[PDB]
């Protein structure tokens, strides 16, 4: 019956989004 | 920011009220008949073309700020809107690219 | 009260169904968190109810009631034995305690699986009812221990009084 394991729906943090954005801005 | 040394990313188009001031000045000079830096006039024409897009970008920044504030409020439900947060993050990454 | 718990649970279930229609993200995780919170709340309520029932044997607390007891006499062939059996009185008290406990612990289980589908009905303890809460009592096993101890004490006292009264079978048997 494969209980749960519904991929654990989540997203990157706002601070994490800002950090990836800062890395992109360095890459910009 | 005040209380947060991390770079508070106010990402947006390279715009300010100075562009609107330039557009108004160009309109006034055209109405009143004056000479001016016509290269600056062409730059003002380009800015007037891009102004609706800049307004949309500012509105998107305001909406993203509102979403961040909503998440900060309902941290008790912050996982529940994780799908919308991920979609917004992906769109923002595409825009930043 | 059982009706009040059912109404609150039904309101929560309608809200959960609406949220599932809302197309939010991490619906299973949110359902798990809501179920855990409901478990904690039901556990506080169950500990309070067990304590209240024990006191009644001796507002969110609750207050159940009690029935009567099987006490009588007979000389049918000259055997003065109380009717129904003392085991009958113990069974009646235990049944009443079980019913009072099940009034709270038998409330409907969390309908977070309504959004789920693909398998059969999984009406185990926590599937059908809130089965696991009786073990999830926040006070610990001490409340159920107090209830069982109170049942044992009432039974022992009843047996002592019955024996003291019924020591006189020899009077009619001599």
């Amino acid at each position: 019956r494969k209980l749960v394991h519904d991929k654990e729906l989540a997203a990157e943090d706002e601070q994490v989004f800002l950090m990836k954005q800062q890395s992109l801005l360095a890459k910009q | 920011v005040r209380g947060r040394t991390g770079n508070v990313l106010k990402l947006k188009v390279n715009f300010l009220p100075e562009i609107i001031t330039l557009s108004k000045e160009v309109r006034n000079l055209k109405w009143l008949g004056f000479r001016v830096p016509l290269a600056i006039v062409n730059k003002a024409h380009q800015a007037n073309q891009l102004y609706p897009f800049a307004i949309s970008l500012i509105e998107s920044v305001r909406t993203y700020e509102r979403t961040c504030e909503k998440v900060e409020e309902r941290n008790t439900i912050s996982l529940l809107v994780a799908g919308l947060k991920k979609e917004v993050q992906a769109l923002i990454a595409e825009g930043i690219a | 009260d059982h009706k009040t718990f059912s109404e609150i649970l039904n309101r929560v279930q309608k809200a959960v169904d609406d949220l599932n229609l809302h197309s939010y993200s991490n619906l299973p995780i949110w359902v798990n968190k809501l179920d855990m919170e409901i478990e904690r709340i039901l556990g506080v309520r169950l500990q309070a109810g067990l304590r209240a029932w024990t006191q009644v044997l001796l507002k969110p607390g609750g207050e159940p009631k009690i029935k009567n007891v099987v006490h009588e006499l007979r000389i049918t062939n000259q055997v003065i034995y109380l009717n129904p059996p003392i085991e009958e009185c113990r069974y009646k008290l235990y049944q009443e305690m079980f019913a009072w406990k099940m009034v709270v612990l038998s409330l409907p289980r969390i309908q977070s699986q309504r959004y789920q589908v693909g398998v059969h009905y999984e009406l185990t303890e926590e599937e059908k009812f809130y089965r696991n809460a009786l073990t999830r009592m926040p006070d610990g096993p001490v409340a159920l221990e107090e209830s069982y101890s109170a049942v044992m004490g009432i039974v022992s006292e009843v047996e002592q009084y019955v024996k003291v009264w019924l020591q006189y079978q020899c009077l009619w048997d001599m």
